[PDB]
DNA sequence: GCACAAATCCATTGACAAAAGAAGGCTAAAAGGGCA
DNA sequence: GCCCTTTTAGCCTTCTTTTGTCAATGGATTTGTGC
């Protein structure tokens, strides 16, 4: 994503930073969405979704 | 109370020790928080770690092993 | 304390499906001119 | 004013690509467990 930094690469690009191939790279993406989506990591996001 | 009402999953530790709380049909917190270490330990596949991170766990919540249930559901 | 016995986290490999561009044809405005 | 005409801008569907998506698979540690 473009978090606190430049353009957003593509998944070839992260995975040529990491030395990784992209569904490595898609896999760990996931891991870490599936990790932010509980409560103790989504309360504090969620309360800024007003839907 | 709010912290044994709530899904295995919910306080976010290891994939083994979810399973092998399905396979000891262990799906919401009251009684797991009714299991002592004996009880646990009898199970297949979760030696020392999976129950002591679970004993971690609930210490930073700081309930305790064994609790016994009444108004459940 | 030791020694085996799966459960399972880092990475391919293929096969693929859906944006994203690049383009080529059609509409389709839209200058622009010319008999008085 | 009147058409004729000539033109060019813009959308509009195909095709080629880039990028993501999904399923499987060693194999390494690791955790569990018997001794």
């Amino acid at each position: 994503f473009g978090i606190d930094m430049n353009t957003d690469y593509t998944l070839e690009e992260v995975g040529k930073q990491f030395d990784v191939t992209r569904e490595r790279i898609r896999q760990i993406e996931a891991k870490a969405l599936r990790k932010l989506r509980h409560p103790s990591r989504s309360e504090v996001l969620r309360s800024f979704l007003d839907d | 109370d709010p912290i044994l009402l709530r899904p295995v999953d919910d306080l976010e530790l290891t994939v083994r020790s979810a399973n092998c709380l399905k396979a000891e049909a262990i799906h919401y917190i009251g009684d797991l928080v009714q299991r002592t270490e004996v009880e646990l330990l009898k199970t297949p596949n979760l030696g020392k770690k999976s129950l002591t991170e679970i004993k971690d766990v609930l210490a930073s919540r700081g309930l305790s092993l064994g609790m016994r249930l009444e108004n459940w559901p």
